[PDB]
């Protein structure tokens, strides 16, 4: 009975708001993604080996020879992307509806994002293809830009003077475990949310009109789970190599760099902000601040209205910030030549300008229009 | 935070109906498609123009990338 | 008075089988339940088909692979 | 007159006990029916190209 | 230093529910064996993989037996040769990458197991690379060991044209023309890279059918449950 | 002068289509909560229903008929006079705490 | 008494189940 | 403060009895063992490889060449035993003092024991020595005694017709995760 009572107050008769749109469905999907990555991942690790001699052979052994090994792999590989799509929806929802006003919930969120980024980055190294190796070699070396200890920090991280067998084997250890730290953090993410209750699209206290989670949001989250599954299985069964890079089917080779070098799609916006700045340290700090600025969002909030539902100027600038991110994601994918350098430069400044300068000013104007 | 301790509500009456007594899809295409359209008209002006602007910068940038990739007429012309 | 309170008209939202306000619903009730509970059951069957296959595939990966079966 | 769907409710799935027996047996049949159908659809879609179509050839 | 992207050749296996052409795979294997096997590695395929795809168990066993491969150590403590088997992976042409670059003008002929998945375009690129050999235009003066193919990134490929009209003869009695060879072998190199291809699309069909069944049924349950709230009517009645 | 564009923004905001006044949409905090607590029975029980109805609309993804929309001229600032006093008392407590 | 037909029916439901996946 | 309040009612001002002997100290030690096995274990897995070609070489690579790798290994290997000593004290205490009357606590316990037994058994296979291999080959084959399906159950567990590379690699996966299930259960 002490457990059922936790599950009651969690999932059965938790008072949810009555008017919650499908933008709140992504939280439950992120858990479904996390559990999917864990279950698929476990079954991959049952056959995968983390030695540079065998790493590639083992992944191909899974696809070819392990019974239904391919379907487990591409569910992991594309589920990783679906996790990230869901994340960027889940983060944006909070930006739009002002859900960042649950400070701790939000700040635990910001951690959850960063841990998944690290998880997925280290995961991508594991199969030991060209883009996996060279992705690590590029992205890790960035830390050497740090003032006085980066060059040491990188060699310590790697376990040597380059990305190598020392790095791959620990990257597997870190991948297999950090997901569980993520799940632990996620339960605290939920723990602060019950303290604070849940937000609704109006940004108006819905204590006057609550409804029990079950049966309403149970069946709604079930419906949404099938749409996530559909979206996964469309990718898995019809387009498993769509989001993935071809060069990672070429086995890794440190003596031969592929020409168009890049991270996966979910880091390209941040990669584009890094490339925007020419100075190395500046590029790293902008890359960092691109993610970490999320923590300043609740301090940058100005409007007397919580939600953007009743805020035109903010809505337009929000939808500008989305388009600007999709611009940066595009630019990060393309090589560093004209005209993409200047587009990337403007897009990167626009990104920080929307967040830091404009959207606060918009909220302040929006107040003055309504006599606030 | 429980049902019973949420807030003070007074003088409201809520009339409801059993899901077996009522329909699941009442006037779906009849009333919905207009309501969907109305909602689209409300948001479109705020939502679309940034994505249009993305599309313009996208095609232009790719166009200008293909222009710069290709040959140029000053490459050793009128110069034997 | 509280007798001023009549229940608003649900004739818009009602099913066809309960629209006549001079008619006992009990004859339609079993059909109305049977329709909705059929949807639920059909869904559960459809998921049960899927769930069986998903599980069976993961179980099969854990079983003996092709290359081991080949060189046995 | 007892109707079409009510006749199912009344005797097949009023109890939750029989509800499950219906689902289980229905799912047992559905699996045979659907797989067989969707296999045949896929095999007609891809006529002559699979091994089973060209197996008699080399055997 | 310019790109030439391949065109959209309509393959037998192009569409969402469209399977591989197993007879074309059958011929495509023979094209590897006869033509590509002497220079190119295919490390992640064995003769048992052919069984039930393009060949029978007995036919596939005979082809394994044709070639001879190493095995050991023996009781004396040394290696010996034996005729191949179903479990043997396809013989690698050289013992290492340095022997390849020694044998072929300092150029490594890559592994053809994943080549379709490894390159942009896939079969369209591989087909256009094979059939699309042509003469170097005015200005393009290539060096020793090199040939002009436009679809290759650098325009100067280190591979001699590998296939030409009737370089081999097909067992089923098919006209072995250059583009017919290219078609068949690309249909095989698809299968080498993605052997799951047929089965995966069948799962695809079944998934689309089943999602088509369930999504409305689940949505109906959601609507059935939420109906209570969606039809409800709020009446305010304060006192005086 | 710009009462025009103020009235435009009001209509463009859209809370009036749900039958909400401006002060129904104010973000709650310690001051607003306190001001809302100070409200007399009538104004409290009214905002309760106005919000309860607006959420019910927001659930169904609909708005009120055009005549029932809140008017920029008839948009009463019921919460302000209380909230001003709560803020002024907090400012006083802070100014006294300063010394 | 009354749970005999129910437990028998659930006994059948469970039985076919073990046949269901295996 | 809804975390601190959990930690208060857990560890700060939880009302304990006044007269508790040192037999109740083993509960906290079992957690310290579990955390020790996790932290040592993680650092071993950073260098360990689960292929039959490399498994032995990797463990010896740890001891010999990984800086302070030996001390991490033997802390894992002997900590495993210290965990078990502590368990058998922790179980016996409850048998003696009647603590099994907290049924659910006790029955969760019984699970915790079994999971650790499985964890440590699969852990012992990992270095791929004679006694590790032959321990698995003996102990696993016992399941073939099951009346109708044991012979299948064993081959499924192994991933083949004997203890092999299929078994070793999954035993690593199971070994490195089940400790977290143990902590969750705990
Ligand atoms: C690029 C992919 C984005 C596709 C989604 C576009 C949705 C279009 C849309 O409906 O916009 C209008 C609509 C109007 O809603 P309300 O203001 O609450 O009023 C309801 C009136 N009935 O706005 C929304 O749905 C807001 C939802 C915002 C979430 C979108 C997040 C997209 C991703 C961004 C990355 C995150 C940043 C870091
Ligand atoms: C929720 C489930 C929604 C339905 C999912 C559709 C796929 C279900 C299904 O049955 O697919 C077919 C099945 C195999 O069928 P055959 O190739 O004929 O193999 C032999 C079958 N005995 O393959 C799949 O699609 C399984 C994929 C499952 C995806 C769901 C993963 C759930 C994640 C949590
Ligand atoms: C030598 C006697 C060869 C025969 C016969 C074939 N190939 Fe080849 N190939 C060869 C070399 C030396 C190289 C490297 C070329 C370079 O300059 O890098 C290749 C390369 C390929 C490639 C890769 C092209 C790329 O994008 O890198 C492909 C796809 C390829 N070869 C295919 C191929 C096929 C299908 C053949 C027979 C059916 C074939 N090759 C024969 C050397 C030789
Ligand atoms: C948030 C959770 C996770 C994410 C986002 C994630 C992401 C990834 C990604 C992107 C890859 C590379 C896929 C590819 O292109 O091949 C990968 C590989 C892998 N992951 Fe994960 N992963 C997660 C959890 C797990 C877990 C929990 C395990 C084990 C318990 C696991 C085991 C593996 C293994 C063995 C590989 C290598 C095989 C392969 O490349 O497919 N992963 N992961
Ligand atoms: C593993 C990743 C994540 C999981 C599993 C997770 C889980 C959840 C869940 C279950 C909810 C409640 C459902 C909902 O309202 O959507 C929720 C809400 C929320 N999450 Fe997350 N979350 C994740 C990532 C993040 C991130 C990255 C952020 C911010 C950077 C964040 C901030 C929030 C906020 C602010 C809410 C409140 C939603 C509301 O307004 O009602 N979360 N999260
Ligand atoms: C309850 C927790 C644990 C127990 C009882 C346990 C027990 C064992 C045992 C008995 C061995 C064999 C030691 C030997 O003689 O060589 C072993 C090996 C190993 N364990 Fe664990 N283990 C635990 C947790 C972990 C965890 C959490 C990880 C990783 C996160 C891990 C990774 C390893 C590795 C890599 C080896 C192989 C290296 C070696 O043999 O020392 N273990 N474990
Ligand atoms: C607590 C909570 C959950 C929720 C439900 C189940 C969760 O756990 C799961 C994790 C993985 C899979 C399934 C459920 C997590 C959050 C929601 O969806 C919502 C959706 C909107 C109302 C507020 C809300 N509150
Ligand atoms: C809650 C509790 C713990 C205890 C202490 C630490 C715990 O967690 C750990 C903290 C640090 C390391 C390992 C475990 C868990 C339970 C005890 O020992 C005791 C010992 C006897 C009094 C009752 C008691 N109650």
């Amino acid at each position: 009975h002490p457990l059922m009572k936790i599950v009651n107050n969690a999932f059965i008769d938790l008072p949810a708001p009555s008017n919650i749109s499908s933008w709140w469905n992504f939280g439950s999907l992120l858990g479904i993604c996390l559990i999917l990555q864990i279950l698929t991942g476990l079954f991959l690790a049952m056959h995968y080996t983390s030695d540079t001699t065998t790493a590639f052979s083992s992944v191909t052994h899974i696809c070819r020879d392990v019974n239904y090994g391919w379907i487990i792999r591409y569910m992991h590989a594309n589920g990783a992307s679906m996790f990230f799509i869901c994340l960027y929806m889940h983060v944006g929802r909070g930006l739009y509806y002002g859900s960042y006003t649950f400070l701790e919930t939000w700040n635990i969120g910001v951690i959850l994002l960063l841990t998944v980024m690290a998880t997925a980055f280290m995961g991508y190294v594991l199969p030991w293809g060209q883009m996996s190796f060279w992705g690590a070699t590029v992205i890790t070396n960035l830390l050497s830009a740090i003032p006085y200890i980066g060059t040491n920090l990188v060699e310590w991280i790697w376990g040597g003077f380059s990305v190598d067998k020392a790095t791959l084997t620990r990257f597997f250890a870190f991948h297999f475990i950090l997901p569980f730290i993520i799940m632990a953090i996620a339960m605290v993410h939920l723990l602060f949310l019950h303290e604070t209750g849940s937000n609704n699209p109006t940004g108006i206290s819905s204590d006057v009109d609550k409804i029990p989670f079950h049966p309403y949001y149970t069946i709604k989250d079930i419906l949404g789970a099938l749409l996530l599954i559909l979206a996964l299985m469309l990718l898995v069964l019809f387009a498993p190599d769509l989001l993935g890079d071809p060069d990672n089917y070429t086995p890794a080779n440190p003596l031969n760099t592929p020409p168009h070098i890049k991270p996966e799609w979910y880091f390209l916006f941040a990669y584009a902000i890094l490339r925007s700045i020419p100075n190395k340290l500046g590029g790293v700090l902008a890359l960092a601040f691109s993610i970490l600025i999320l923590a300043l969002i609740p301090l940058l909030h100005t409007s007397k209205q919580r939600s953007m539902m009743f805020r035109p100027l903010s809505q337009c600038l929000f939808w500008a910030l989305v388009a600007d991110l999709l611009t940066l994601t595009w630019i990060g994918g393309q090589p560093v030549e004209h005209p993409y350098i200047t587009i990337g430069q403007l897009a990167s400044v626009l990104y920080f300008l929307l967040i830091l300068v404009l959207m606060p000013t918009a909220g302040t104007i929006e107040n003055k229009l309504l006599k606030w | 935070r429980q049902f019973g301790h949420l807030t003070r509500v007074r003088h409201v009456i809520t009339y409801s109906l059993s899901p077996f007594e009522q329909r699941a899809f009442p006037h779906y295409f009849s009333k919905g498609i207009p309501n969907v359209l109305r909602r689209t008209r409300a948001c479109i002006l705020r939502v679309a123009p940034p994505f249009v602007a993305f599309y313009l910068v996208y095609t232009w940038g790719t166009q200008e990338f293909e222009k710069s990739k290709r040959k140029n007429p000053a490459a050793y012309e009128n110069d034997r | 008075s509280h007798t001023d309170i009549k229940v608003p008209d649900f004739s818009d939202y009602r099913r066809p089988e309960v629209l006549d306000s001079t008619k006992s619903s009990k004859e339609s009730s079993e059909a109305r339940k049977g329709f909705s509970y059929l949807v639920t059951a059909t869904t559960t069957v459809g998921v049960a088909y899927a769930a069986k296959n998903v599980v069976s595939q993961f179980v099969s990966s854990m079983s003996a692979s092709a290359d081991v079966l080949a060189m046995s | 007159a007892p109707t079409l769907t009510a006749r199912l409710y009344s005797l097949l799935f009023r109890r939750t006990s029989t509800f499950a027996l219906t689902i289980v047996v229905g799912a047992l049949f559905f699996e045979r029916a659907f797989d067989q159908g969707a296999d045949a659809i896929y095999e007609h879609i891809n006529e002559g190209k699979l091994w089973k179509h060209i197996k008699h050839k080399y055997e | 230093d310019l790109e030439l992207h391949p065109p959209s050749y309509p393959w037998s296996h192009r569409g969402l529910l469209s399977s591989l052409d197993h007879t074309s795979i059958r011929r495509g294997f023979q094209v590897y064996k006869q033509v590509c096997s002497s220079c190119h590695s295919m490390d992640y395929v064995a003769y048992r993989h052919l069984v039930g795809v393009c060949y029978t168990e007995d036919e596939a066993k005979a082809l394994a037996e044709e070639v001879e491969v190493q095995d050991g150590p023996n009781e004396d403590g040394e290696m010996f040769m034996r005729p191949g088997k179903l479990s043997d992976y396809f013989p690698k042409p050289y013992p290492n990458p340095e022997a390849a670059r020694a044998a072929n003008n300092g150029a490594l002929p890559p592994d053809l197991s994943y080549i379709v998945r490894a390159r942009h375009g896939g079969e369209d690129y591989v087909f256009s690379l094979l059939t699309g050999y042509c003469e170097p235009p005015t200005g393009v003066s290539l060096r020793e060991g090199l040939y002009f193919n436009p679809y290759f990134p650098g325009q100067a490929i280190g591979m001699a044209p590998p296939i030409y009209n009737e370089v081999l003869e097909f067992d089923d009695g098919t006209p072995a023309t250059m583009s017919q060879v290219a078609k068949d072998v690309c249909t095989f190199l698809r299968w080498a890279a993605e052997p799951e291809h047929d089965h995966r699309k069948r799962m695809g069909l079944k998934m689309l059918l089943m999602m088509g069944l369930l999504l409305p049924l689940v949505y109906a349950m959601k609507r059935h449950k939420w109906s209570v709230l969606k039809s409800r009517k709020l009446a305010y009645r304060p006192p005086k | 002068w710009l009462e025009g564009i103020r009235k435009w923004y009001y209509n463009a905001a859209g809370f009036n289509k749900l039958g909400l006044m401006r002060d129904d949409t104010i973000h709650e905090n310690d001051d607003v909560k306190e001001a809302i607590r100070r409200l007399p029975e009538n104004l409290y029980n009214d905002r309760v229903f106005r919000i309860k109805r607006a959420l019910d609309l927001s659930m169904r993804q609909q708005i009120l008929p055009k005549e029932q929309w809140t008017k920029y001229e008839e948009d009463k600032s019921y919460l302000e006079p209380y909230l001003k006093e709560v803020i002024r008392e907090r400012k006083e407590r802070e100014e006294w705490a300063k010394k | 008494r009354n749970w005999v037909p129910t437990a028998q029916l659930w006994g059948a439901v469970g039985a076919v189940g073990l046949v269901s996946a295996t």
